[PDB]
């Protein structure tokens, strides 16, 4: 088969920086040589197809070009919409293959998280079990640490996390921890709290209740 | 306006089989060839099968052939896969796609379809409020939020008050936990003030399991 080389892995440029994403293949694909983007929670869209052509309604700030085993999508000017992974695809010999794809990352000013935290409710409870949620909600970087306490014990292992994909209309992200335990656990505690490291913090907020 | 609208994925045993479906309409359909393309959780895309027009020919990925069978309808502007013998790595969103003769592109997708592979029971979630209170408000905004909790297979969609309600919502992307089951919590910032005034109601729909619950998230 033919194989696609992406270069980078991911991209992170600026708002209304130039976006250059390298596509090489293995052997000579001609021109039939095609780009993709994929939003999250969304099919691949066509951008680009017989290596410099460009599919229908596609913004004239995406464009491609290159023959044989070279090729480039360029974005002119990346918008905070262009949050996607981008992939090129080859037909000029069965089987079709696709490159392995290019994550463009939007590149915004650091924005330091707002921190939320939310009490089991009585219905869980009632179930024997007892989840505590963090919100750290529109921050940039992705990066940000979260540590949950239970009367001063850090809790480990007993709490999930998830992180929202790239905002595309602020860059930010969002993330969401949930601390699980039983209800016997809960019930034998007094303070939760949830502690939030990030670099638009000066220094580490904590939220916390008291389950009293 | 061309549409490709997918049907037939599911929760399915490892041995087990499934048909996919895939209905399209505002173009000739058998003047197309067309392709099936996968995407497993969390990776890339993977071209399965292809089928010409008429569906005389037709061409496999190796991690497919002898399981998997492509064929056409005309006369229903339907597209088929047939997939046999399934192992947990066919767990995968599949793609029905539109192929350009001339020029070796996949000129148009469907949304596509969740197929999960996998041994694990069918299970509906709970839906717990995430309450607001003066520790999830910070000047003027409040957060509120539904916890969507142990279930399986995916997906479920979150909707807040019937959809009129989108502006500063965020619903997570589920996390697989020990139990081998997902959980999800979605939120959403309002202003503090409206939380005597609004109704906030989160509407959850996990289809695998015929589980509907509308949670209205109350103030503490």
């Amino acid at each position: 088969e033919i194989v696609l080389t992406q270069s980078p892995a991911t991209l992170s440029l600026s708002p209304g920086e130039r976006a250059t994403l390298s596509c090489r293949a293995s052997q000579s694909v001609s021109s039939y040589l095609a780009w993709y983007q994929q939003k999250p929670g969304q099919a691949p869209r066509l951008l680009i197809y017989d290596a410099s052509n460009r599919a229908t309604g596609i913004p004239a700030r995406f464009s491609g070009s290159g023959s044989g085993t070279d090729f480039t999508l360029t974005i002119s000017s990346l918008e905070p919409e262009d949050f996607a992974v981008y992939y090129c695809q080859q037909r000029s010999n069965w089987p079709l293959t696709f490159g392995q794809g290019t994550k463009v990352e939007i590149k915004r000013t650091v924005a330091a998280p707002s921190v939320f935290i939310f009490p089991p409710s009585d219905e869980q409870l009632k179930s024997g079990t007892a989840s505590v949620v963090c919100l750290l909600n529109n921050f940039y970087p992705r990066e940000a640490k979260v540590q949950w306490k239970v009367d001063n014990a850090l809790q480990s292992g007993n709490s999930q996390e998830s992180v929202t994909e790239q905002d595309s209309k602020d860059s930010t992200y969002s993330l969401s921890s949930t601390l699980t335990l039983s209800k016997a656990d809960y019930e034998k505690h007094k303070v939760y709290a949830c502690e939030v490291t990030h670099q638009g913090l000066s220094s580490p907020v904590t939220k916390s209740f008291n389950r009293g | 306006e061309v549409q490709l609208l997918e049907s037939g994925g599911g929760l399915v045993q490892p041995g087990g089989s499934l048909r996919l479906s895939c209905a399209a309409s505002g173009f000739t359909f058998s003047s197309y060839a067309m392709s099936w393309v996968r995407q497993a959780p969390g990776k890339g895309l993977e071209w399965v099968s292809a089928i010409s027009g008429s569906g005389g020919s037709t061409y496999y990925a190796d991690s497919v052939k002898g399981r998997f069978t492509i064929s056409r309808d005309n006369s229903k502007n339907t597209l088929y896969l047939q997939m046999n013998s399934l192992r947990a790595e066919d767990t995968a969103v599949y793609y029905c796609a539109k192929y350009d003769g001339i020029y070796g592109e996949l000129d148009f997708w469907g949304q596509g379809t969740l197929v999960t592979v996998s041994s694990a029971s069918t299970k509906g979630p709970s839906v717990f409020p995430l309450a607001p209170s003066s520790k999830s408000t910070s000047g003027g905004t409040a957060a509120l939020g539904c916890l969507v909790k142990d279930y399986f297979p995916e997906p479920v969609t979150v909707s807040w008050n019937s959809g009129a309600l989108t502006s500063g919502v965020h619903t997570f992307p589920a996390v697989l936990q020990s139990s081998g089951l997902y959980s999800l919590s979605s939120v959403v910032t309002v202003p503090s003030s409206s939380l005597g005034t609004q109704t906030y109601i989160c509407n959850v729909n996990h289809k695998p399991s015929n589980t509907k619950v509308d949670k209205k998230v109350e103030p503490k």
